[PDB]
């Protein structure tokens, strides 16, 4: 649901 | 303020409310620090509270201050 820093995807990237 | 939120699918920025004027940004090592970690929950504060051991969330006193560590679209 956030933009973890993997990208910005709502789940994880 | 106006900060980063990532409370909606999608990534944007909105101003916060009457209570929030400083903005913020979790940060973990997700499930996954090993490619993604430091889940950043992009949004907005009106300060910076205790925060937690692995979980903490940025602070700021700016619209925009408290962006994505990896800020980008789709």
């Amino acid at each position: 649901f956030r933009y973890y820093e993997s990208s910005l995807e709502p789940w994880d990237d | 303020i106006v900060c980063h939120t990532t409370a909606t699918s999608p990534i944007s920025a909105v101003t916060c409310p009457p209570g929030e004027n400083l903005c913020y940004r979790k940060m973990w090592c997700d499930a996954f620090c090993s490619s993604r970690g430091k889940v950043v929950e992009l949004g907005c504060a009106a300060t910076c509270p205790s925060k937690k051991p692995y979980e903490e969330v940025t602070c700021c006193s700016t619209d925009k201050c408290n962006p994505h560590p990896k800020q980008r679209p789709g």
